[PDB]
């Protein structure tokens, strides 16, 4: 951010800095920088196979550490995976969300600082 | 520029407008049946699976052929009347608009069933177009003009 | 396969060269016609 | 750094963008037919729950 | 026939998460 860190840690507040998440699928996480006690720690919550979801939180945000914050009531949730269509003798269809996404190599977790 | 050290304004209007016009038009012919061989006739009819191409990193079960001139599509619609068990099978033909669609992402003219005429599958693995829209792009020069 | 056209602005509130909100803030284009037809 | 204590600030901007991009995947073939034995042929066939 | 499950807290729960949960600001 540009911010001296040895006397300037009283300037991670919002309005001059902020921190948003976004998959450029309009799934978004807004984050205000004053409650991240000293660590922008992103981490997940994902579950697989079964059903197909990754939460990505930020750790002990709002929180006086070592609780955890917000936790995941506080995550930009990801769960519009691809699937694909096949053909027999139906024609069952694909779905698609994130793919023309990948074959920009955009598909994936983005952090805007501002 | 983003201060709110600004003087009392009240009267903006459209002052200009410029428009990237889509002029021309572009087909896609997405069915469930390969177009590129035997259908058979009304007694003894042939099914023929469709292959499946791969545009935009998304695999369609189905085959999704292209047209760049109506009539083309339409030789093709009517082609297809005399053989209402193969017609049975199309998801719907979609108009987009021109220059979208990058020529390596399709096949060459291939024949139709026997075919006098041609269609060209669009497959390929290959994307689109990110379309640079320059009709209504403004650079600093131009929009200060402007 | 899918048939959309979203256009953006170039480096929207971005403090270039990175690129800015890219697709978060675009005119999303997706009302493409179909055409009917008819079988027996 | 919570109170309404600062200056008059106006001009936010993306200043910088860090990402975890989705690099390589990976597939999950979910079917409700165990795979792993036998078929058997058109004419004969065998459902493996 | 192949009657499908539903999900809900299960995945929380192997995290020891499964439960009412009290934030006292």
């Amino acid at each position: 951010l540009g911010l001296n860190p040895i006397n300037d840690k009283h300037l991670l507040r919002p309005n001059i800095v902020t921190a948003e998440l976004t998959d450029y699928a309009g799934n978004r996480l807004p984050i205000d920088l004053s409650l991240i006690e000293t660590n922008l720690e992103f981490d997940s919550f994902v579950t697989m196979g079964a059903k197909n979801e990754i939460k990505v939180y930020v750790k002990n945000y709002n929180a006086r550490g070592n609780n955890v914050g917000q936790y995941i009531d506080n995550a930009l949730t990801i769960n519009n995976f691809d699937t694909i269509g096949f053909s027999v003798d139906a024609i069952t269809e694909g779905h698609v969300g994130y793919a023309p996404l990948f074959k920009q190599d955009k598909f994936g977790v983005h952090l805007r600082l501002g | 520029r983003s201060n709110n050290d600004v003087l009392a304004t009240s009267t903006m209007r459209v002052h200009a407008i410029k428009s990237e016009l889509f002029t021309q038009l572009e087909y896609i012919l997405t069915i469930g049946a390969n177009l590129r061989k035997s259908f058979g006739t009304a007694e003894k009819p042939k099914f023929p699976s469709s292959s499946g191409s791969t545009h935009d990193g998304i695999y369609n079960p189905y085959d999704m052929y292209w047209f760049n001139d109506y009539e083309s599509l339409k030789e093709v619609m009517d082609y297809l009347t005399g053989y209402p068990w193969i017609q049975q099978s199309i998801k719907n033909v979609t108009i987009i608009p021109s220059g979208f669609i990058k020529q390596e992402s399709l096949n060459d003219h291939e024949p139709v069933n026997g075919g006098d005429l041609s269609v060209r599958k669009l497959g390929k693995q290959g994307v689109s177009n990110q379309k640079d829209f320059n009709a209504i792009s403004l650079d600093y020069q131009s929009l200060m003009f402007t």
